[PDB]
């Protein structure tokens, strides 16, 4: 559900492996924007699915693939247009296509413009991120926690 | 630019070659390394902690 | 198998000329480009054997050459050794692309704004192709680049030297300090 | 003479020429203007060489003030057309002189300073030099404390 | 000529402990001394000094002795044990200086070409480094007074010697040395911000008081033109700081950095080490 996942088979053990293969091949068309083969791992592999309970995420999964593919488009590339990532994503229109990129904004997914003509999606590099303002910024939460556990080596040194 | 003999880059649009030798890499590969070979310091005591405990 | 005709030729191993592709075939890979030329030039005895045959000489200086015409043709030419080869089968599929990241290296390396028709040029003529192509080279983190579509432009970029570069410090070390905060709390008990 | 080797600025170089002009009529003694404006080829390469002492004398103290400057700014400065300052502009460079970073497409060009990765100095120069000045406030103060103070 | 001097506890003590010989038999001004210096060079220095009987009438405010005799002989005493040292001028502990002033140097020139006078304090109370100097010249004045012989403040600093901070230094034994690189600088920072703005604020009481009364002094010109050389940032509403903006944290940029790469590794030699050594310890006796 968070939309960036690799192949999980980085975690799978010899035991845990005939258990997970129907679970395998779900996150494989995780990965893709196809349909008709995430539909089909959901036809076959639902069985495994029932003894787990996790068919609430299965109606949610399809918005977060849609996601991660317009994702991998959009990091690798500068301009994407509405109407070529449309059949490439397979949203077959440029309505519905309007009504995910709108959402997308509203999630904060995307920093793409939208030229509205036929229309079409004219993007550009977002940037300014640099060097002086995230990583000082972050390293305050890095520190903070480094800094407590010199504290909890102290407590744990103080019981012998 | 891939021989390293020349430092700089081209401009295709407008026609005009800059060269900067600016970008240099000395704080962070001496961080970074140092860190991949700490990791063998707390892979490898991993055997000691293990071994006097159980 | 840099000991090269140290072994000279043994019935383990086989045609040496044999065991001459198969380490030239690794060392287009493994072997970075300055070192790339390095070995098969300055080495003496491991280049009168590869000057005896045209078709993998060729794809040894064309690669330093950079003309991307003649690869898409000779790369073939390799793939299929690599295709009748045995024990090659698993590790083709990966081989490919990673010829070509190897060849794209450089490529985005030289200009900060390339136009995929100026590609189209080299690669004889890549329209669409490399448009999934290079995109599934970014998604699994191979060479990342920004390319821009319908604009053709290529952006280049990333500069490494600074940001992302620090990053394996705090992350591989987060596992690492986690690992001895819950083996911090086992002692004692 | 002297004066455009001291203190600069700006002259109009026909002006130059009007003092420089009438040393070929003036005489008593015309051996000055003849070794040098005497000869017809002696004379034409020594007037662009004195182009040359007065278009690089405006580059020596421009070099101190850039900062940056636009390139048609410059036609006006150096009395000429932009295409005899890029001319200017090619010969004092390969005798590295001056540094310059010329951008023909936009115009902008400037004299030095190579790409500003100054650090140490920007802050040093603050801290250090400037404070220095506002440390001493009060060791002269109390200086002039006693002046105003014991009359007053 | 003389530019600053340098004045060692040991002669100011000379002052201080001949406060006590004439300040239980009293009564008026205060203590004076002939001051014997050391010059090296441009810097002047002050080693030892031998204290006169001195007094200074109120009446009769002009009226001013030292003693001679007590300055003769006793200069071929000095000079016999030290052969470099000899007298560069003379010191009072003030407070202030009285117009009388102007008679004791001149008289003494015949001993030296320029007689330097060092005010001290015996009691220290404010504002900072304390007594102070004079020097004497004769600068007229614009105004066109009669020649007008005023003595100029020379910047006095304290200094060392060898084997003199044998018993100075020891006595006192409750000081904290220093401690450099933590407090020593930071508590300078509270009070570089007491003393900077306090001297601020009397100083630009007083520049009110010119328009007010008091003036002359206008100073002139001395008082606005360094300050206008304070002017070089003023800094005012908003610290005009939008080309040194980005530059405020660039210069924070790796301080920050280095306190966060630093304190990773030697978490890693402190964390580390400190588990391993306690474990081995701790459960294998037990």
């Amino acid at each position: 559900l968070l939309g960036e996942i690799p192949d999980r088979l980085q975690f799978r053990q010899p035991s845990l492996k005939r258990s997970l293969m129907p679970y395998f091949l779900l996150t494989q068309a995780v990965r893709t924007g196809n349909l008709a083969k995430f539909n089909q791992v959901l036809d076959q592999f639902g069985e495994k699915f029932q003894a787990d309970g996790t068919y609430t995420l299965i109606i949610r999964l399809r918005h977060n693939v849609i996601k991660t593919g317009v994702r991998m488009i959009s990091l690798s590339y500068s301009r994407i247009s509405l109407a070529d990532i449309a059949q490439k994503l397979q949203l077959d229109s440029p309505e519905d296509a309007e009504f995910i990129v709108a959402k997308a904004i509203r999630d904060g997914v995307i920093e793409a413009s939208i030229n509205h003509e036929k229309g079409y999606v004219q993007s550009k590099e977002m940037i300014d991120i640099y060097s002086t303002r995230e990583p000082q910024l972050a390293f305050h939460q890095r520190i903070s926690f480094c800094l407590d556990i010199h504290n909890m080596s102290v407590k744990a040194m103080r019981f012998p | 630019i891939l021989d390293k003999k020349f430092h700089g880059i081209l401009d295709q649009g407008e026609g005009v070659l800059i060269i900067f030798d600016e970008p240099p890499v000395d704080k962070t590969y001496e961080a970074a390394l140092e860190t991949i070979q700490n990791m063998s310091k707390v892979v490898d005591s991993l055997y000691n902690k293990a071994k006097k405990l159980t | 198998f840099l000991d090269t005709v140290s072994t000279f030729t043994s019935y383990e191993l086989m045609d040496y000329k044999t065991f001459v592709t198969y380490t030239v075939y690794v060392s287009m890979i493994a072997l970075e480009r300055p070192d790339l030329r390095e070995k098969v030039i300055k080495g003496a005895e491991i280049l009168e054997v590869l000057h005896s045959l045209p078709a993998v000489r060729q794809y040894l200086f064309s690669l330093y050459e950079c003309r991307y015409s003649v690869f898409f043709q000779s790369l073939a030419v390799v793939e299929q050794e690599m295709k009748k080869d045995w024990l090659f089968a698993p590790h083709y599929r990966y081989y490919v692309r990673e010829m070509r990241i190897h060849a794209y290296s450089q490529l985005l390396e030289s200009y900060r704004s390339l136009t995929l028709g100026y590609m189209a040029e080299a690669f004889g003529v890549g329209v669409e192709f490399i448009d999934q192509e290079l995109s599934r080279f970014i998604a699994a983190g191979r060479l990342h680049c920004k390319i821009d579509k319908v604009n053709e432009i290529v952006e280049t970029n990333r500069p490494d030297s600074k940001n992302w570069q620090y990053q394996e410090t705090i992350k591989k070390g987060d596992l690492l300090l986690n690992r001895v905060q819950k083996l911090s709390r086992v002692i004692n008990m | 003479l002297l004066k455009l080797f001291t203190t600069m600025e700006l002259m109009r170089w026909s002006t130059l020429v009007e003092d420089y002009g009438m040393e070929l009529r003036k005489g008593s003694l015309e051996s000055p203007a003849t070794d040098v404006f005497g000869s017809t080829e002696e004379g034409e390469k020594r007037w662009k060489d004195l182009k040359n002492r007065v278009v690089e004398h405006n580059i020596r103290i421009m070099a101190k003030y850039y900062t940056r400057i636009t390139m048609k700014r410059m036609a006006q400065l150096l009395d000429l057309s932009v295409d005899e300052s890029e001319a200017f502009l090619s010969n004092l460079v390969v005798n590295k002189t001056i540094f310059a970073k010329v951008d023909r497409l936009a115009g902008i060009i400037n004299f030095q300073r190579p790409k500003d990765p100054n650090n140490l100095l920007n802050d040093w120069s603050q801290k250090l030099n400037s404070l220095m000045s506002l440390v001493n406030k009060t060791t002269h103060l109390i200086a002039k404390e006693e002046m105003i103070h014991n009359l007053q | 000529a003389v530019q600053k001097v340098v004045v060692h506890p040991l002669v100011l003590l000379s002052v201080v402990d001949h406060f006590n010989r004439i300040g239980k038999v009293g009564n008026q001004k205060r203590v004076v001394g002939v001051l014997l210096g050391s010059w090296q060079k441009k810097v002047l220095d002050v080693s030892n000094s031998f204290a006169v009987p001195f007094d200074e009438d109120d009446k009769d405010d002009s009226v001013w002795f030292l003693d001679h005799d007590y300055l003769e002989n006793m200069y071929g005493m000095f000079k016999k044990v030290n052969a470099r040292e000899r007298i560069v001028g003379w010191y009072h502990t003030g407070p202030k200086l009285h117009k009388n002033d102007i008679a004791i140097n001149e008289l003494m020139k015949r001993y030296c070409p320029n007689s330097v006078l060092v005010i001290i304090d015996v009691k220290p109370k404010d504002l900072g480094l304390p007594t102070e100097a004079y020097i004497s010249v004769e600068e007229v004045h614009d105004d066109g007074t009669p020649t007008s012989k005023t003595f100029e403040h020379v910047t006095s600093e304290i200094g060392a010697e060898e084997a003199e901070e044998v018993g100075v230094e020891h006595l006192l034994r409750d000081i904290k040395d220093t401690t450099v690189g933590t407090l020593s600088q930071r508590i300078t920072n509270q009070v570089h911000g007491l003393k900077g703005l306090n001297s601020k604020l009397l100083d630009i009481r007083s520049y009110l008081e010119k328009v007010a009364t008091g003036k002359l002094p206008i100073n002139h010109q001395i008082i606005y033109q360094l300050q206008d050389v304070f002017n070089l940032l003023p800094d005012v509403s908003l610290q005009e700081f939008v080309k040194a903006f980005y530059l405020k944290t660039n210069d924070q940029m790796v301080v920050v950095y280095l306190a966060s790469l630093i304190r990773s590794v030697v978490a890693l030699h402190n964390l580390i080490n400190n588990k391993i050594a306690n474990r081995d310890a701790e459960k294998k006796e037990g």
